[PDB]
């Protein structure tokens, strides 16, 4: 039997599934450590590797990209978990090696691949404390070209009144996603700052892991693909909506939680986002 | 202890030694400073970001 992880229910993805919308025909790039395409609860449509020494994007030697991918789009069937957007066209854009790290140029090459291959959504469950002009240019270009770009806000926790959102989440063109638990409490590691945009479940998130496994991970990495998957659900219901509109729909229909420094606009609610008229609940 | 600001500027060797005294089961991974990394939270992990001389270039923290 299939299980629906709590976070998929928490963002109200089942309301879209019951309306008939599951992300079909929406192309989502998971820009990450690869995706294990042999997993029976995933269907990988394509991809490319920008990691010089690991040229196969369908081999995930870390596990992180496969877990992120399952939250976006684990298949709707009688096994494993259910993804937020279980019919989305999933692309493995490998820019991180086995050790979880990549050079900025690899991340930028992956974003450029995603633009060139007409991805509708990018998820980046990744970050670093400094930006670069070239990194900002790549994300800005993806957004200018119509892609919804979503990233983990970072796991730097609080530092007094300073922002701890990392890059590329900290760039205005990118939707920076923090992490809450099942009670809507911010996770203690979740980054903070005026650049924090929305929150999603990021504590004890069950998803796919390489070699036909499943497991619970924590992080703003886990929160980001709830929002990337929600963007795919929205686009499947409103295929002409621009990225501008998808982003505003998510921002404008959150459930407000605490102060925006710690919570941004609050918890995404994809049911409300995918209506024509938007307001907070 | 979950952060080691006093280790910035020290060798990666001293940093590993000190961190393993405070947290003997730590899974230490050494990475180049200025790379981008996965944003999952691992309470057993301490990443050490090093400059090109193998000195610590960023405050080590658990995560
Ligand atoms: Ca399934
Ligand atoms: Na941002």
């Amino acid at each position: 039997a299939q299980s629906v992880p709590y976070g998929v229910s928490q963002i109200k993805a089942p309301a879209l599934h019951s309306q008939g919308y599951t992300g079909s025909n929406v192309k989502v790039a998971v820009i990450d450590s690869g995706i294990d395409s042999s997993h029976p609860d995933l269907k990988v449509a394509g991809g490319a590797s920008m990691v010089p020494s690991e040229t196969n994007p369908f081999q995930d030697n870390n596990s992180h990209g496969t877990h992120v991918a399952g939250t976006v789009a684990a298949l709707n069937n009688s096994i494993g978990v259910l993804g937020v957007a279980p019919s989305a066209s999933l692309y493995a854009v490998k820019v991180l090696g086995a050790d979880g790290s990549g050079q900025y140029s690899w991340i930028i090459n992956g974003i450029e691949w995603a633009i060139a291959n007409n991805m509708d959504v990018i998820n980046m469950s990744l970050g670093g404390p400094s930006g670069s002009a070239a990194l900002k240019a790549a994300v800005d270009k993806a957004v200018a070209s119509g892609v919804v770009v979503v990233a983990a806000a970072g796991n730097e926790g609080t530092s007094g009144s300073s922002s701890t959102v990392g890059y590329p989440g900290k760039y205005p063109s990118v939707i920076a996603v923090g992490a809450v638990d099942s009670s809507n409490q911010r996770a203690s590691f979740s980054s903070v700052g005026p650049e924090l945009d929305v929150m999603a479940p990021g504590v004890s998130i069950q998803s796919t892991l390489p070699g036909n496994k499943y497991g619970a991970y924590n992080g703003t990495s886990m929160a980001s693909p709830h929002v990337a998957g929600a963007a795919a659900l929205i686009l499947s219901k409103h295929p002409n909506w621009t990225n501008t509109q998808v982003r505003s729909s998510l921002e404008n229909t959150t459930t407000k939680l605490g102060d925006s420094f710690y919570y941004g606009k609050g918890l995404i609610n994809v049911q409300a986002a995918a209506q024509h008229h938007h307001h907070h609940h | 202890k979950t952060e080691w600001p006093e280790l910035v500027g020290k060798s990666v060797e001293e940093a590993k030694k000190v961190i393993l005294q405070d947290k003997p089961a730590a899974q230490i991974i050494v990475l180049p400073v200025g790379t981008i990394v996965t944003m999952e939270a691992r309470i057993d992990r301490v990443r050490l970001f090093v400059d090109r001389l193998d000195n610590i270039a960023q405050v080590p923290r658990v995560g």
